[PDB]
């Protein structure tokens, strides 16, 4: 520690929490659940696989962070980051590690290949 | 936000993101594919994306292979993002778009989103009668007198794989010693 070194602990202790919950599996449901139809089953990608995976990125981060202060009022985003992004190389954990499976493009469409799967 | 920046200060360190562009018919996808040692009898020209995963050298590369026709070019800045290597594979018996493959090519090395990569020139097609000379392709893309980039040209056929490698190889050999002085000055200062 000592001071605020909490504020970013506390704040880990969410990015297990919120992930881990099956409200997260519900947004991602929802989110998948309106391209089924446009995810073909082949090795090459589509030209708008790209804009879909960057709204999912932008919405998977963007709950994330009104997630955040549904329990951490006060919570800033813009500082967290700022500070995370360098100063505490308590990163490294197995807990990013986890965080940074959303910008995995192949782990995107082949989770996305199971749920046209599923509804078929 | 977030992921997107968290992903680029924990990046893998040994994970290479290779970009393939250059004109329609050059022979990108049937590089990738001859690459892997995969069946190049069967490649239709790409409309969209591939993305080979692949193990070199003690690197992994993740290579991105994008459709090259001229109404999807507009489209190929979204994969600009992250590039560790450029590679620019031009149809060297084409000679009547080689007038394009120039235009394509300068706009492409003024992109700030791909300032740092490495430049790789496929002069493919060479098994061709057609096929013009790396120099005659050298001269012509106006391939020297770029102040922008490290680059190579690399004279090649993507049908019997012949030089594939030793471009491959170069442009590890540029981006590893670029990462080389990235730890040097990093940890001297
Ligand atoms: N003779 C000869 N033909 C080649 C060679 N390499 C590729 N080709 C042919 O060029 C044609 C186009 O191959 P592609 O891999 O689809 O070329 P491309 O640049 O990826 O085309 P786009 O998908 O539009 O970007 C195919 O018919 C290949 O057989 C080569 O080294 N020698
Ligand atoms: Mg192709």
């Amino acid at each position: 520690s000592s001071a605020s070194d909490a504020e970013f602990d506390a704040v880990v202790g969410y990015l297990e929490d919120i992930i881990m919950d099956d409200e997260f599996q519900l947004l991602q449901r929802n989110f998948m659940d309106k391209y089924y139809l446009e995810f073909e089953d082949t090795e090459e990608n589509k030209l708008i696989y790209t804009p879909i995976f960057n709204e999912y990125i932008s919405l998977v981060e963007k709950y994330i962070e009104e997630q955040l202060l549904q329990r951490i009022p006060e919570f800033n985003m813009a500082a967290f980051t700022t500070t995370l992004q360098h100063h505490k190389d308590e990163v490294a954990g197995d807990i990013f590690d986890m965080l940074l499976t959303f910008t995995d493009f192949l782990a995107f469409k082949e989770m996305f290949l199971d749920y046209r799967a599923e509804k078929e | 936000g977030l992921l997107t920046i968290l992903k680029k200060m924990k990046q893998k360190e040994r994970e290479l993101r290779l970009l393939m562009l250059g004109l329609d018919n050059a022979g990108k996808t049937t590089i990738l594919k001859k690459f892997n040692g995969e069946d190049i009898d069967t490649i239709s020209p790409t409309l969209g994306f591939n993305i080979k995963t692949l193990e070199h050298r003690g690197f992994k590369l993740n290579i991105w292979d994008v459709g090259g026709q001229k109404s999807l070019r507009s489209y190929w800045r979204n994969y600009f993002e992250s590039t560790d290597g450029l590679i620019w594979v031009v149809d060297s018996a084409d000679r009547q778009r080689m007038q394009d493959c120039q235009r394509e090519l300068q706009s492409l090395l003024v992109e700030e989103r791909l300032a740092g990569a490495t430049l790789l020139i496929f002069a493919n097609k060479q098994d061709l009668p057609g096929a013009l000379s790396s120099n005659a392709i050298r001269e012509v893309l106006e391939l020297d007198s770029i102040r922008s980039h490290h680059w190579c040209i690399q004279g090649c056929s993507a049908v019997t794989g012949e030089n594939l490698l030793p471009g491959i190889d170069w442009l590890l050999d540029d981006i590893s010693s670029r990462i080389f002085t990235a730890d040097l000055e990093h940890h001297h200062h």
